[PDB]
C-alpha cells in the first residue's frame, strides 16, 4: 500500500504517535507510539 | 400465503401464473426452469427435464403441501439440470451479464 | 431599448418585424418565462439534492458524493437519469392509472405554483391578483396524489402510509393559511410583487420578518411540514412509507418533487418574510446616490442583477436552514407532529392573525395603510 | 387559572432554545476536518 | 368579457407543467427494459409473501383530522376578504370578524377537549 | 456603436461570466480553501456553487479533481 | 387494489427484512388501533448450526467460528469457547494473560454498547450521533487491529 | 467530457498488448471494453492475481484441484485451455479475443512479456492488462516491460 | 462428450455500433447508472456490520454515488453482506425479484460466495448466494473490511461501465412454464401472529 | 376569434367537456375511488370555469375547498368504509333506473327550454377585476348576518359530526 505511487497511506490509529487520534494531520510519517526494547537496554 | 421454491434455475411456486401474478392454487404448481438464462436450453433436454419434474411430482404424491416438499422437488430437479449440465446436453449461455459457472467449471471428461 | 429594458416588448416587436401578428407575437413570447422558470426549478432541484449531500457529509464530518464530477455536482444529475433509466414494477394488482397519477397529482402544483415567484420586479410570469392564496390552494391539491399513491398500490403500509401523509399534509395547510394571511394583511393583497413592494422601500426595516416575529416562525415550521421535511417524515414508522412499491421514473417524481417543494417554498420564505428581492439597502437610494437615473439600461441590468442574487441568498439560506435542522432536531413521531399541527401552530396563527389585526388597526402606518 | 398556559409557553420557548443551541453546535460540526479515509487514493494500511 | 390579468401564463403553465411528467415518464418508457416474462407483480411485504391478511383497521381518526381541516379551511377562506380589504374597513368589522374567528375559536377548543386530534 | 448592440453585449459578457468564467474561478477557489474554511466560509462557497450552478454543471465533464501522482521519494 | 377495511384487529409483519440495524427476526404484531395485542417473534433466519459444527471441531479450530453468535463483542465468545476446555483440563491461565483478556472483554463491552448505542439512538428519534458513534467504534477497530489481527470479530486471540 | 472514438481498437490492433493506466475510482476504462466489444471482439474480464503460471492457465491443460471442505477426496478437475477454449468456441468469422485483466498490479514483467508475446504468436488473440494509476485512462503498448 | 461443464457457441451476436453519437449515449448512460448505484439496506449477519462501517464517517459510502435504500424498488444494487440459511434464501430472492431490471450483485464475505465456514457441517445455510441470484462481483474476507467492499465496488463499475445499451434483453426472464397437477394435502398455516391469544399461555 | 377569445372558448369547452365526462364517471362507474377521484377532477375542471368567468377568488376557494378538503375528507370516507361488498343486482332495478333517467332528462329538457327561452338582462359593462376586494367589502354590509350565522353553522357541524363520528368506551 505504501509503495502505490497513487494512494496517501494512512495509519490508523495504533500507529499515531502517543496524543494522535486521526492519521489525516500527519507531517511526515511520525512514528508508532515511542520507544522500542532496543532503548531501555541502552536506558537502564 | 404463496408456497414456492425458489433457488436458481428452478422456481416452483404452487399455484398458477395469470398475466404476471401467481395465484396461489392448491391442486396444481407450476415451474420455471432457468429464470436468468445461465443455460442455453435446446428443446430436447428442456423436454426432459419437463418430464423428469412431471416424474418427481408424481412420485411426490400424499405428502404434504409444506415448502419443504416443495424444496424437495426443486433440488432433485437441481440435480437433474447440473446432471445434464455434466453431461454434454446443455451448455452455458455466454451472452448473459454475470457469466460466474453456479453449477461447475467447464472442464475436459477425463484429463 | 433606450428607454428602459424590456425583453417582452422587444421580443414581440422584433418579432413583428418579421412580418408575424401581434397575438401570435404574443403566443410565441408566452412559452419563454415558462421555460425559464422551468429551468430555474430544475436547477433548483439538483441544488437541492447537492445541498443536501454536501451539508449532510460536512455535519457528519463526512466527504460528499464524490468522483461525479469535479466536486459531487454530477451527483443529482445521474440520480436523475438512472432513475429515467429503471424499469416498471407494478405492485402485484396495482390500479395502473392512479399508480402513474399519483406523483403526477403530487408534483403538477407543486410545478404549477411557480408563476407566484418573482426573482425581481416584473421578473416573474404573472402577477396574478390572488397569488399566495392560490399558490395554499394548489398546495392543498398534494394529499390527493398522497392518498392516489397509497391506494392505488395493492400493498399495505403504503394505504397507511398515504393516510398517514394526507393526515400529516392537511394539518399544516391551516397554519401555512393564517401565517400567509398576516402577510396578506400587512401587504394589502396577494400578489407578491405588491407584497414584496410593500417591505422593498427601506430596504431591511421593512421586511416583514420584523413585524411579524412569530408569522414567520409559524409560516418557516408550517412549511417545513408540508416539504416532509425534518421531524415531519433509522427503521421506518411501520414497514414502509407510501413510496416503497415506486420504482423509476415515478420515484424520481416523488424524490424531485420534494425538492422542488423545498426550494419553492424557501423562495415564498424570502419573498413573503423577507425582501423578495430587495438589498438591505434601498435601491433608488443608491440611485440617487450614483447620480445616473434609475431608468438607463445598464442600472436596469446590475439592479435586476443584484434582485436576483438577493432572491437567491435569502433562498439559499432558508434551504441551507432546512438541511442544518434536518440533522438537528429529533425525528418525532405521528402524534407529535399532528398535535404541533393543530394544537401549536394553529392557534400561534389564530393569536398572531388577531393580533395582526389590532396592530393594523392601531398603528396603520407601520402595518401596511 | 393561567397556570397551564404560561407553562406552555414556557414549554415552547425551552424547545425553541433548545432548537437554536442545537442548531448553534450542529453549524460547529461544519468546521471541522472530516475523518473520512478516502479509499481509492486514501488506501489505509493495515496493521 | 375576460378582465382578468395574468392567467394567459396560468394556462400554458399549466399544460406545460401537466406535460413534463407526461415527457418525463414517456422518455423513460421509450429508453427503458422490456422484460420480465415472469413476475414483476410482487408486493414487498418486507422481504416474503403477503402476511396477515389484506386489510388495514377501520380509525375514525382519519375522519376527524380531515373534518376539523374542513371546518378550519372554510373558517381561513371567510377570512381571506377580510384581510386583504381590511384597510378599507374600520373597528367595526374588526368587531364582526373577531366574533367570527371567536366563534371559531370555540369550535377549536371543542375538537381539543373531545379527543378528536389524537394520535395517527 | 449602437447602445442596443452595447446592451447586448454586456448580455453576453455576463452570460459568459456566469456560465465560464466565474464557475472557472469558482472550481479553482473549491480545490484551494475547503478545510481551511470554517463554517461561515463553508456556507459562502456552498452559496458560490448554489448560484453558478449552471455554469458549474457546463464545466463539470472538463475538471479532474482527481489527486495528482505520488512521488515515492 | 385489494386492501379492503375491516374492524377486527389487523396485522403487521415486519419482516426478516429490515430495513435498518435489527437483525433477521419476524415481528408479526397484530396492533388493533394502536395497542399492540400479540406479538410473535419468528427467529432462526440465521440459524447456521453452531452446536452441530461444534461436535465436529477440535477448539483450535472452533476459535475461528465463535465470534459469529455476538458479532459486536466477538471475543466474548472466545471467552466461553476458551474457557470451556480451560476448566476441564484445569490448565491455569497467565496472569499477564489474564489482564489482556480483562482488556480485551472489556473494550468488547465497550464496542458492543457503542453498537447498541448508535441503533438505539436513531431508533428513538435522535439520529444525529449516529455517524459519531461509528468513530469511537472505529478506534476500538484500530485497537483491536493491532493486537489480534483483525477488526470487531475474527480474533483468534 | 472526453468524447473518446475508436482509437482504442486501432491501439490494440497495433500493438497486440497494450498495458491500460486506469483511475483506481471505478469504470472510466470500461467504456474502451464496450468499444472493443462492439467492433466484433470478444472481451474475456476475468481477474490476473487468480491466474497461476499463465502459460499453464491460458494455453494448456490445468488442473484446478477444488476445496474439499474435509469431506470430498482431492478430485482434480481438469479446466481446459482458457484463451483457446474460448477461441475455438467462437464465431469463425469474429474479430478476435481479448483478455481483459482487470488487476495489472501484483503481477510480474515475466507475466507481462509472456503475455505480450502470446499475443504475439497466435493470430487473433489481444490483452488489455490494466496495471492502473494513471489520473486519466491512458494505455503503453506492452513493449519494453 | 470430452467438456464436462461446456460453453455454448453463441449466433454470432454483434452491435457493430460505428455511431459515434449513440456510444456517446452508451457512455452517459453507464457513467449514470455507473455513479449512482443505490443499495439496499440489506443486512442479516456479521458482514453487515462492516457494511455499516462504510456508511459511516471514517469510510465514506456516499463519495461513490450510492445512499442506501429501504425499498428495493429503488434498490440498484444489493451488497448480501451475511449467512444466507435455508429459511432466508426465498425471502433473498424475493427482495432481489422486487427490484428494476438492472440490478448488480456482490457475493459480500465468504459466506455468500461459498458459504464459507458454514460449507462443511451446516445443515441450513446455504454455499454460495450464487445457488440463488446471478453474482456480479465476489467478494472474500471472512469479514472484509470495508476498503475491500469499496473495491468490490470498484471492480462493480468497471462491470457497470462495459454494459452495452442494445444489448438490453440480457435483463429478461425467459419463462418456461410447465404445469402440473400434483395431488399433496394442503395444511394450514402453522404460524398465523397467535402467540399471546393463543388458548394455550393462560393454564397449563 | 383573433387569438384571445379564440383561446377563451376552446378553454370553455375543454372545461365544459371535462366536468361533464368527470361527473359521468363519478356516476357511472362501478370502483367509487374511481368517482372519489373524478369528483376532484370536476371540481378542478369547474376551478377553471370560474377563472373564465372573472371569478379567481372563488375559484380558488373552489380548488381550496372542494379539492384541498371536500374531496380529501371524501377519500378518507372512502378508505374507511372500502370493503368487497357484492352488491347483488335488484330485480325491479328498471323502476329505478329508468324512471331516474327520464326524471333527470326531464328535467334537462324544461331548463334547456327555460335557458334558451329567457331573455336574460345581459350587462355591457365589463366585470371587475378585483373581486377579492369586493367580497371582502361585501361581508360587512348586506351579506354580514350570513357571514356570522356561518360560524355557528360550522360550530354546529364540527359539534355534531364529533358526536356521530366517535366511540364511547366508557
Ligand atoms: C439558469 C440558467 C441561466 C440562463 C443562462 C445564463 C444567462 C446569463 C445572462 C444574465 C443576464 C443578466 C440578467 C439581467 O440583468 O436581467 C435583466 C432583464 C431585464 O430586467 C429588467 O430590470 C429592470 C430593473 O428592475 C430591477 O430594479 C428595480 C428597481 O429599480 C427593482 O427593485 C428590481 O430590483 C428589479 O426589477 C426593470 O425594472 C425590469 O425589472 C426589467 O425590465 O431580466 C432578464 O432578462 C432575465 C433573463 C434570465 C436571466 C437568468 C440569469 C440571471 C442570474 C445570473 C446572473 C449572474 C450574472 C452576474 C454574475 C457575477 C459575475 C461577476
Ligand atoms: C431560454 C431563453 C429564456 C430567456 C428569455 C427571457 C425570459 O423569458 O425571462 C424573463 C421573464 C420575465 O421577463 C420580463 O418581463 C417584463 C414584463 O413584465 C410583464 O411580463 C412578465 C412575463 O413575461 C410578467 O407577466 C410581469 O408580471 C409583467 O409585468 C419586462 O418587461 C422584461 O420583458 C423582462 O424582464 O421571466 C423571468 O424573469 C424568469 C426568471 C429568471 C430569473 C431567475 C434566474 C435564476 C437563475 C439561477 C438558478 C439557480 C438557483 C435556482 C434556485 C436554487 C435555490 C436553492
Ligand atoms: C401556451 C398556450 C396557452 C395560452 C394561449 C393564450 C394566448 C392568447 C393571448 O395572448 O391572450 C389570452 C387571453 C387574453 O387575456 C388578456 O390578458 C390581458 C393582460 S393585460 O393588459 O394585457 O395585463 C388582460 O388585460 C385582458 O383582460 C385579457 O383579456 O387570456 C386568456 O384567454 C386566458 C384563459 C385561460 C384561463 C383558464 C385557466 C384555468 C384552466
Ligand atoms: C458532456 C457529455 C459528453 C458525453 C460524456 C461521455 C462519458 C464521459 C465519462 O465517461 O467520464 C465522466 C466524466 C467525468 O470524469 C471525467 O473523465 C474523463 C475521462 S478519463 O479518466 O480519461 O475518464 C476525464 O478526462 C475528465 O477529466 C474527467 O472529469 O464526465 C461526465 O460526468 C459526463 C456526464 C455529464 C453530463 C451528461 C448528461
Ligand atoms: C395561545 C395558545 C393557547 C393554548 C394553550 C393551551 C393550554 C391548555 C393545556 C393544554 C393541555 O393540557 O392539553 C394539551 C395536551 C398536553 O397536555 P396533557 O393533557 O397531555 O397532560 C396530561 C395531563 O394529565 C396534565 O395536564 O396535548 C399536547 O401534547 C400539546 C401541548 C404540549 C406540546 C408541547 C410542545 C409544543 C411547543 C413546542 C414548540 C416547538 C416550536 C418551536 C421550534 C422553533
Ligand atoms: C374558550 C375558553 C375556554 C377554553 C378552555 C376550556 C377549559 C378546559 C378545562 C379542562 C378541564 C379541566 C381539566 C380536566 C382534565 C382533563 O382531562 O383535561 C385534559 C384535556 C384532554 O386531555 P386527556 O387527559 O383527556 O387526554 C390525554 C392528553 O394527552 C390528550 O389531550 O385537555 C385539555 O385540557 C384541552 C384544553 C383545550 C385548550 C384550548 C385552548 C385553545 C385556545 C386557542
Ligand atoms: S463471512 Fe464471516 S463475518 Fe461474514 S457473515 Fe459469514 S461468518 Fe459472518
Amino acid at each position: 500500500v505504501t509503495q502505490d505511487p497513487m494512494v496517501t497511506p494512512i495509519r490508523e490509529f495504533a500507529y499515531l504517535p502517543a496524543g494522535v487520534m486521526s492519521g489525516h494531520d500527519l507531517p511526515a510519517g511520525a512514528q508508532r507510539a515511542g520507544e522500542r526494547p532496543e532503548a531501555i537496554a541502552n536506558t537502564a | 400465503m404463496l408456497l414456492k421454491s425458489t433457488t436458481r434455475h428452478v422456481h416452483i411456486y404452487a399455484g398458477h401464473v395469470v398475466d404476471g401474478e401467481v395465484h396461489p392454487d392448491t391442486e396444481t404448481l407450476t415451474l420455471n426452469v432457468d429464470p436468468d438464462n445461465e443455460l442455453e436450453w435446446n428443446e430436447a433436454a428442456l423436454a426432459k427435464v419437463e418430464a423428469k419434474f412431471r416424474e418427481l411430482v408424481a412420485n411426490a404424491a400424499g405428502e404434504d403441501l409444506t415448502e419443504y416438499n416443495l424444496r424437495r422437488i426443486g433440488s432433485d430437479l437441481e440435480h437433474f439440470i447440473r446432471s445434464l449440465l455434466m453431461q454434454g446436453e446443455i451448455g452455458y449461455n455466454l451472452n448473459s451479464r454475470v457469466r460466474n459457472y453456479s453449477l461447475g467449471i467447464p472442464r475436459v471428461n477425463h484429463s | 431599448m433606450e428607454s428602459g429594458i424590456d425583453l417582452q416588448g422587444q421580443f414581440i416587436s422584433a418579432l413583428q418585424s418579421l412580418g408575424l401578428s401581434h397575438d401570435l407575437a404574443k403566443l410565441l413570447w408566452l412559452p419563454l418565462p415558462m421555460l425559464m422558470m422551468l429551468i430555474v426549478a430544475t436547477v433548483g432541484v439538483l441544488v437541492a439534492v447537492w445541498l443536501e449531500r454536501k451539508i449532510s457529509a460536512a455535519v457528519q464530518q463526512r466527504i460528499g458524493p464524490e468522483y461525479i464530477g469535479p466536486l459531487g455536482i454530477l451527483a443529482p444529475l445521474a440520480d436523475g437519469l438512472k432513475l429515467i433509466f429503471k424499469e416498471d414494477v407494478l405492485p402485484a394488482n396495482s390500479d395502473r392509472w392512479l399508480f402513474t397519477l399519483g406523483p403526477a397529482v403530487v408534483v403538477i402544483p407543486v410545478f404549477l405554483s411557480y408563476i407566484i415567484v418573482p426573482f425581481g420586479q416584473n421578473l416573474l410570469i404573472s402577477n396574478l391578483a390572488m397569488g399566495v392564496f392560490l399558490w395554499i390552494a394548489l398546495s392543498s391539491i398534494a394529499p390527493i396524489g398522497l392518498l392516489m399513491a397509497g391506494y392505488a398500490s395493492n400493498n399495505k403500509y403504503s394505504l397507511l402510509g398515504g393516510l398517514r401523509a394526507a393526515a400529516q399534509s392537511i394539518s399544516y395547510e391551516i397554519p401555512l393559511a393564517l401565517a400567509v394571511l398576516a402577510v396578506a394583511m400587512m401587504s394589502n393583497g396577494l400578489g407578491t410583487v405588491e407584497i414584496v413592494e410593500q417591505q422593498s422601500q427601506y430596504g431591511i426595516l421593512s421586511w416583514n420578518v420584523w413585524r411579524q416575529p412569530i408569522g414567520f416562525l409559524v409560516f418557516w415550521i408550517a412549511a417545513l411540514a408540508e416539504c416532509e421535511r425534518l421531524p415531519f417524515d433509522a427503521e421506518e414508522e411501520l414497514v414502509a412509507g407510501y413510496q416503497t412499491e415506486y420504482a423509476g421514473m415515478k420515484f424520481a417524481l416523488f424524490y424531485l418533487g420534494a425538492y422542488v417543494n423545498l426550494v419553492l417554498s424557501a423562495l415564498l420564505v424570502s419573498v413573503l418574510y423577507f425582501g423578495g428581492w430587495s438589498f438591505p439597502i434601498p435601491l433608488e437610494t443608491i440611485a440617487n446616490l450614483l447620480g445616473v437615473s434609475e431608468t438607463n439600461p445598464f442600472l436596469q441590468i446590475a439592479f435586476a442583477v443584484l434582485g436576483i442574487t438577493m432572491t437567491l441568498i435569502k433562498a439559499y439560506f432558508f434551504v441551507f436552514l432546512a438541511i442544518l435542522l434536518r440533522w438537528t432536531v429529533p425525528r418525532v413521531r405521528i402524534d407529535q407532529l399532528l398535535d404541533l399541527g393543530w394544537k401549536f401552530l394553529l392557534p400561534v396563527g389564530l393569536v398572531n392573525l388577531l393580533l395582526t389585526a389590532g396592530l393594523k388597526l392601531a398603528f396603520p402606518v407601520a402595518f401596511g395603510g | 387559572f393561567l397556570n397551564q398556559i404560561t407553562n406552555y409557553a414556557k414549554e415552547a420557548v425551552q424547545s425553541a432554545k433548545y432548537i437554536g443551541q442545537g442548531l448553534s453546535v450542529t453549524f460547529d460540526h461544519m468546521r471541522r476536518r472530516p475523518i473520512t479515509v478516502q479509499y481509492p487514493y486514501e488506501k489505509l494500511i493495515p496493521s | 368579457v375576460f378582465v382578468l390579468s395574468g392567467y394567459e401564463y396560468f394556462l400554458g403553465f399549466l399544460i406545460i407543467c401537466s406535460l413534463v411528467p407526461v415527457l418525463a415518464l414517456a422518455a423513460s418508457a421509450l429508453l427503458r427494459p422490456k422484460s420480465g416474462r415472469m413476475i414483476r407483480l410482487t408486493t414487498y411485504e418486507s422481504g416474503m409473501e403477503p402476511i396477515g391478511g389484506a386489510w388495514i383497521q377501520f380509525n375514525v381518526r382519519y375522519y376527524m383530522f380531515a373534518l376539523v381541516f374542513v371546518i378550519f379551511d372554510v373558517e381561513t377562506v371567510f377570512l381571506y376578504p377580510w384581510a386583504v380589504a381590511f384597510h378599507q374597513l374600520g373597528l367595526l368589522a374588526f368587531i364582526e370578524a373577531l366574533i367570527f374567528i371567536a366563534i371559531l375559536v370555540v369550535a377549536l377548543v371543542y375538537a381539543w377537549r373531545k379527543r378528536a386530534l389524537e394520535w395517527s | 456603436v449602437s447602445t442596443e448592440l452595447l446592451v447586448l453585449g454586456v448580455y453576453g459578457a455576463l452570460a459568459g461570466l456566469y456560465l465560464l468564467v466565474v464557475p472557472a474561478i469558482v472550481y479553482a477557489y473549491l480545490n484551494a480553501r475547503w478545510y481551511v474554511a470554517s463554517s461561515f466560509e463553508r456556507a459562502f462557497m456552498y452559496f458560490l456553487v448554489t448560484f453558478f450552478f449552471p455554469g458549474l454543471l457546463l464545466l463539470a465533464p472538463f475538471i479532474n479533481f482527481r489527486p495528482q501522482p505520488r512521488s515515492l521519494n | 387494489p385489494k386492501i379492503e377495511t375491516r374492524t377486527e384487529p389487523m396485522v403487521i409483519n415486519m419482516g426478516p427484512h429490515h430495513p435498518s440495524m435489527h437483525g433477521v427476526l419476524r415481528l408479526m404484531v397484530t396492533l388493533d388501533g394502536e395497542d399492540v395485542i400479540d406479538c410473535e417473534p419468528v427467529i432462526g433466519y440465521l440459524h447456521r448450526g453452531m452446536e452441530k459444527i461444534a461436535e465436529n471441531r477440535t477448539n483450535i479450530m472452533f476459535i475461528p467460528y465463535v465470534s459469529r453468535w455476538d458479532y459486536a463483542a466477538g471475543m466474548f465468545n472466545e471467552a466461553v469457547t476458551v474457557n470451556a476446555p480451560e476448566k476441564l483440563a484445569g490448565i491455569p491461565v497467565p496472569k499477564r494473560a489474564s489482564y489482556i483478556r480483562v482488556i480485551m472483554l472489556e473494550l468488547n463491552r465497550i464496542a458492543n454498547h457503542l453498537l447498541w448505542l448508535g441503533p438505539f439512538l436513531a431508533d428513538v428519534g435522535a439520529q444525529t450521533p449516529f455517524f459519531y458513534i461509528f468513530r469511537e467504534r472505529e478506534y476500538i477497530y484500530d485497537l483491536f487491529e493491532a493486537a489480534t489481527g483483525m477488526r470487531f470479530i475474527n480474533n483468534n486471540y | 467530457g472526453l468524447l473518446a472514438g475508436y482509437q482504442f481498437v486501432k491501439d490494440l490492433e497495433s500493438a497486440g498488448a497494450l498495458a491500460l493506466f486506469v483511475p483506481p475510482e471505478g469504470g472510466f476504462e470500461g467504456r474502451y471494453q464496450r468499444r472493443l466489444r462492439s467492433k466484433g471482439y470478444t472481451t474475456l474480464p476475468m481477474s490476473a492475481p487468480g491466474l497461476g503460471d499463465l502459460a499453464a492457465y491460458l494455453t494448456q491443460e490445468h488442473g484446478i484441484r477444488p476445496a474439499h471442505t474435509g469431506k470430498e477426496d482431492i478430485r482434480v478437475y481438469f479446466q481446459p485451455p482458457l484463451v483457446t477454449y474460448h477461441l475455438e468456441n467462437l464465431p469463425p468469422n469474429a474479430k478476435g479475443l481479448v483478455l481483459w485483466l482487470i488487476d495489472g498490479k501484483r503481477l510480474s514483467k515475466q507475466e507481462f512479456a509472456y503475455l505480450a508475446q502470446l499475443t504475439q504468436t497466435l493470430p487473433k488473440f489481444k490483452v488489455v492488462v490494466e496495471v492502473g494509476g494513471d489520473r486519466v485512462v491512458r494505455w503503453e503498448p506492452l513493449a519494453d516491460w | 462428450p470430452a467438456i464436462l461443464n461446456p460453453i455454448a457457441r453463441p449466433e454470432v451476436p454483434q452491435e457493430l455500433a460505428e455511431n459515434i453519437i449513440l456510444t456517446s449515449l452508451n457512455d452517459v448512460y453507464d457513467w449514470a447508472r455507473l455513479s449512482s448505484l443505490w443499495p439496499l439496506m440489506y443486512g442479516t449477519a456479521c458482514c453487515f456490520i462492516e457494511f455499516a462501517a462504510m456508511i459511516g464517517s471514517r469510510f465514506d459510502f456516499d463519495r461513490f454515488g450510492l445512499v442506501p435504500r429501504n425499498s428495493p424498488r429503488q434498490a440498484d444494487l444489493i451488497i448480501t453482506s451475511g449467512t444466507i440459511t435455508m429459511k432466508m434464501a426465498p425471502a433473498l430472492v424475493r427482495l432481489y425479484e422486487q427490484m428494476p431490471s438492472p440490478k448488480y450483485v456482490i457475493a459480500m464475505g465468504a459466506c455468500t460466495i461459498t458459504g464459507g465456514m458454514f460449507s462443511s457441517d451446516s445443515y441450513s445455510a446455504v454455499r454460495g448466494v450464487d445457488k440463488l441470484i446471478p453474482v456480479d462481483v465476489y467478494l472474500p474476507g471472512c469479514p472484509p473490511r470495508p476498503e475491500a467492499i469499496m473495491d468490490a465496488i470498484v471492480k462493480l463499475r468497471k462491470k457497470i461501465a462495459n454494459e452495452h445499451i442494445n444489448e438490453r434483453g440480457n435483463l429478461a426472464q425467459t419463462h418456461r412454464l410447465f404445469t402440473a397437477k400434483h395431488k399433496m394435502k394442503p395444511v394450514p398455516p402453522i404460524l398465523t401472529g397467535q402467540y399471546l391469544n393463543a388458548p394455550s399461555r393462560q393454564a397449563p | 376569434m383573433d387569438l384571445a377569445t379564440l383561446t377563451q372558448t376552446i378553454t370553455f369547452f375543454a372545461l365544459a367537456a371535462a366536468v361533464i365526462i368527470a361527473a359521468l364517471g363519478v356516476v357511472l362507474l362501478d370502483n367509487v375511488v374511481y368517482s372519489a377521484f373524478l369528483l376532484g377532477g370536476v371540481f378542478l375542471s369547474i376551478a377553471g370555469l370560474y377563472i373564465l368567468m372573472n371569478a379567481d377568488f372563488v375559484s380558488a376557494a373552489q380548488i381550496l375547498i372542494y379539492v384541498g378538503a371536500v374531496n380529501v375528507l371524501i377519500l378518507f370516507a372512502i378508505m374507511l368504509v372500502n370493503k368487497r361488498e357484492t352488491y347483488t343486482p335488484v330485480p325491479g332495478r328498471w323502476l329505478r333506473q329508468g324512471g331516474a333517467a327520464v326524471v333527470s332528462l326531464g328535467v334537462f329538457a324544461l331548463l334547456t327550454k327555460m335557458i334558451l327561452q329567457t331573455p336574460w338582462q345581459l350587462s355591457s359593462v365589463p366585470p371587475t377585476p378585483d373581486s377579492i376586494t369586493t367580497i371582502g367589502q361585501h361581508f360587512f354590509s348586506d351579506f354580514l348576518l350570513p357571514f356570522e350565522l356561518a360560524s355557528v353553522l360550522l360550530l354546529m357541524a364540527l359539534i355534531g359530526a364529533v358526536v356521530l363520528a366517535r366511540r364511547e368506551l366508557v
